[PDB]
């Protein structure tokens, strides 16, 4: 979902 | 012997792992937890100590960036810590130049560095260098001949296809020749004469592709791409060939770890990390 860093994977 | 150590990372928040892996045997072992959890974190080694530094802290309890240079020292199984760095620096890259620290970029906060400073093991202090041409988080940073290069990552606004290269002896910054593709998150490494940046994130998917910079011919060349595609992958170089591990592909965490063969131009999956992660700081040295 566009609530995790596309980049890392990391929950925003 | 020496192994691949695997500090940190992510999956669900960021851990404290302190893995090594043996080429020479597929073993994994697992070793002392860093003191506090880091993702978004480099290593590097320097007179056989690993270092751990910079990254951040994405806990269930709140985000925290970090300033932190910690030493593992495979002969106790124990962390240190070192001086701190002048500011917190997450997604950061690392280089070592003459038994010296560069550490480059990151981020803080809102805030996409491109300052860069450097530590000396012998006196235990951080010193400003000239800063980058442009602002970097997930950059990738690799030396090669006793030059540091800061290659693509993400100013703060766009993820950037652009590199440069610090040249210590004019304290100074240069662009070297762009990459073919925008890569923030790749691993980038050195190889013979060429550095070599993998994977990454374009802006709208993860990224299987390779390529390499030969620093003489000022040129990048696609080479043999990934099995697997992947963004904040750890990298490395051990026995003449580049190790990658894990990262994230937009819907697993990977614990794959491909092995690039440069005389064949093909790559191979040679083990699996003990659980998936992204971000990890990766670096060789001696068996503890
Ligand atoms: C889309 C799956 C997902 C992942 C995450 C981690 C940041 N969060 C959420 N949301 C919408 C729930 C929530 O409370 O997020 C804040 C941690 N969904």
């Amino acid at each position: 979902c566009l609530q995790l860093d596309p980049e890392t994977g990391e929950c925003l | 012997g020496r192994l691949i150590y695997t500090a940190g990372g992510y999956f669900r928040q960021s851990l404290s792992y302190l893995e090594a892996y043996n080429p020479s045997n597929g073993s994994w072992l697992r070793l002392a937890d860093l003191q506090v959890p880091r993702s978004g974190l480099a290593g590097c080694v320097v007179g056989g100590l690993l270092y751990a530094v910079g990254g951040r802290n994405n806990s269930p309890d709140g985000n925290t960036d970090s300033s932190a240079l910690d030493c593992y020292n495979p002969m106790t199984n124990q962390w240190s810590p070192c001086a701190s760095m002048s500011v917190p620096r997450n997604r950061i890259g690392v280089g070592v130049i003459d038994g010296h620290i560069y550490a480059v970029g990151g981020s803080h906060g809102c805030i996409h560095h491109s300052s860069v400073e450097r530590y000396e093991p012998e006196r235990d202090e951080w010193h400003l260098v000239a800063p980058m041409l442009t602002r970097r988080i997930g950059v990738g940073v690799a030396v090669l001949n006793r030059l540091l290069y800061a290659v693509g990552g993400f100013d703060g606004t766009n993820r950037l296809n652009s590199a440069e290269c610090y040249y210590p002896e004019r304290n100074e910054w240069r662009m070297i020749t762009p990459m073919n593709t925008i890569r923030s998150g790749a691993g980038v490494c050195v190889l013979h004469n060429c550095i070599y940046a993998a994977g990454g994130y374009d802006g709208q998917d993860q990224l299987n592709s390779v390529e390499r910079y030969d620093v003489e011919t000022e040129t990048w060349t696609f080479v043999a791409p990934m099995r697997h595609h992947r963004s904040a992958l750890g990298i490395t170089v051990h026995q003449g060939k580049i190790y990658v591990l894990g990262g994230y592909d937009g819907h697993t965490f990977l614990d794959s770890v491909e092995c690039y063969d440069p005389d064949s131009d093909t790559w191979s999956e040679v083990t699996r990390m003990t659980s998936g992660r992204s971000g990890v700081g990766v670096a060789v040295t001696m068996e503890p």
